[PDB]
RNA sequence: GGUUAAGCGACUAAGCGUACACGGUGGAUGCCCUGGCAGUCAGAGGCGAUGAAGGACGUGCUAAUCUGCGAUAAGCGUCGG
RNA sequence: CCCGGCGAGGGGAGUGAAAAAGAACCUGAAACCGUGUACGUACAAGCAGUGGGAGCACGCUUAGGCGUGUGACUGCGUACC
RNA sequence: GUAACGGGGCUAAACCAUGCACCGAAGCUGCGGCAGCGACGCUUAUGCGUUGUUGGGUAGGGGAGCGUUCUGUAAGCCUGCGAAGGUGUGCUGUGAGGCAUGCUGGAGGUAUCAGAAGUGCGAAUGCUGACAUAAGUAACGAUAAAGCGGGUGAAAAGCCCGCUCGCCGGAAGACCAAGGGUUCCUGUCCAACGUUAAUCGGGGCAGGGUGAGUCGACCCCUAAGGCGAGGCCGAAAGGCGU
């Protein structure tokens, strides 16, 4: 009833190494280091899935603020004026409009400026 | 077409031999035969013997016109290592490796 | 025939010498210089 | 003194970047026999600067 | 078209990194078995002063290591297969 | 049969289903060491990754772009028991 | 080494009072999916539908599973239309995993439901084998010393001839007993051994060589000491002694 551990262990080791392609130095050749590298990479990926949703909002805010001051209004006043006029455009869409259609952005801006009155 | 000659189990370390092999990578046969003769290293004799033997093969087995052959590929790799014992002070003892090498030269008319 | 036989059998032997070479009494006597943080 | 961490196979290659040796290119032809030799050295059959020499 | 300025700027690898292709060293893994392990069922439960257990040296056409044998020395007589 | 020291080691020819089964000879992994090809790298500071992301090269493609490799620049980030 | 705002910098970008905007977390809301524990209805079991609420976790308790070798189901099923093994690619499960297929490989392998375990490794200054780093670095074993010509040879600083030079000479000279066991001489070979090369050798291989009435053992005689018929002692084994 003796059991030898060759094939199983070999396959289990090969599974981890194939996940570490592109890693510098011994971090892609020896199991004892590749294991730790992969575990770290998993942790960083899980953490970064939350951060990705913050960087893009940061970028959108910056771009909207830039485009709004071209038409003589600040970002905060612009956003406040949009809600007093009951306009619900997502910040991502607002940034896209600012990049790709200046006339539409001005059309929004003048309306917000009137809503503040 | 390609022609090969090999020296297996050459009594010299791989690192030392590779220094010689770098000189003649990609030259014409006559220039290589010239360079190896006027270089003062032990390895240069071995590489020259191998290269000459390769030249002979490409003429007698394959076609001819040794006047336009070139050295296309050449490389060195390690072989089995013999182990021996050398004593030291205070009764301690140490391991000794006597490394060897394998020699291959690729000569072709391209 | 003094090619593959003599070489590898000689290579075999050296192992026992390295193994029996360690049987030497490596006592150093002691550490001869004064203790590091003695009394 | 010994190393604390073994150096990588990259640092080993970087150090060896000056170990390459050089060829000669200074091959000269004798006036009379026409064979090859180094500068300022006698050819294999004893011929220096055209005039025959010892040639033992 | 030229001559001046001011601004910007592909192309190098002594060597090195990653990926892929082809090799060398080393001997795991798979597959084997006149080698072992644990037992049921029977047998025999001693050999030796007629010289034992264990050995030394010898013994062939050729000289030795194994296997046999003892100056009648890889064997001698008789009765059966 | 050829190169070589009447060497060692090779390249042919030939046997064999197979010689990349050639006597260190079933199969033949990993650490370790090489040759070739594609991209990056000589004003740049730190557990070497992850999240964004130009450019280059190859394959497919009817546009439109996909797939593989690499990765300039930037946010965050002090191994395991 | 500035260094008692994190910096740059600031007479407001400092400190009180008032106000309105906006930024800001894995918190709350939105959309999609999984798993529990109750309630409510149908099937009134399973199978379902409509709801409410819950899911950070060490020591530790409870519940579910994956995979490996062996036995039955087996003279069954898959196997040159290519088995186990090795090596890439592509799909799909929440996970341990599974499936198909290219190349090597050249003879065995196991659905499904049950049974038994030498049943899963990164660490124990763990054990055995192989391979690295420092590194082509330190060293090559007495500071008595070598120079030239010829010869053989594929190749000569180290081998053989010749000349010169230097060292030891109560020893670095010539013998014997111990100890060793063919190392002695001749001819051949240079792949391992010789701390480099080697045509050389106490290295490999093949032949040859050790002659005693007087030298030494054996032999004759005993010292210290050993053994010891009878004998005297002692649980046995044994101790001491003529």
């Amino acid at each position: 009833a003796r059991v030898k551990r060759g094939v199983i262990a070999r396959a289990r080791h090969k599974k981890i190494l194939k996940q570490a392609k592109g890693y510098y130095g011994a971090r892609s050749r020896v199991y004892r280091v590749a294991f730790q590298a992969v575990i770290k990479a998993g942790q960083y990926a899980y953490r970064d899935r939350r951060q990705r949703k913050r960087q893009f909002r940061q970028l959108w805010i910056a771009r909207i603020n830039a485009a709004a001051r071209q038409n003589g209004i600040s970002y905060s006043k612009f956003i406040n004026g949009l809600k007093k006029a009951s306009v619900e455009i997502d910040r991502k869409i607002l940034a896209d409009i600012a990049v790709f259609d200046k006339v539409a952005f001005t059309a929004l801006v003048e309306k917000a400026k009137a809503a503040l009155a | 077409m390609e022609t090969i000659a090999k020296h297996r189990h050459a009594r010299s370390s791989a690192q030392k031999v590779r220094l010689v092999a770098d000189l003649i990578r990609g030259k014409k046969v006559s220039q290589a035969l010239d360079i190896l003769t006027y270089t003062n290293k032990k390895a240069a004799v071995l590489v020259k013997k191998v290269l000459e033997s390769a030249i002979a093969n490409a003429e007698h087995n394959d076609g001819a016109d040794i006047d336009d052959l070139k050295v296309t590929k050449i490389f060195v790799d390690e072989g089995p290592s013999m182990k021996r014992i050398m004593p030291r002070a205070k009764g301690r003892a140490d391991r000794i490796l006597k490394r060897t090498s394998h020699i291959t030269v690729v000569v072709s008319d391209r | 025939m003094t090619a593959n036989s003599r070489s590898m059998n000689l290579s075999n032997s050296v192992a026992v010498t390295v193994y029996e070479a360690w049987r030497q009494l490596g006592y150093k006597g002691s550490w001869w210089w004064p203790r590091i943080r003695g009394p | 003194a010994v190393q604390q961490n073994k150096p990588t196979r990259s640092k080993r290659g970087m150090r060896r970047s000056h170990d390459a040796l050089t060829a000669v290119t200074s091959l000269s032809v004798d006036k009379t026999s026409g064979e090859k030799h180094l500068r300022h050295h006698i050819t294999a059959d004893g011929y220096y600067r055209g005039r025959k020499v010892i040639a033992k």
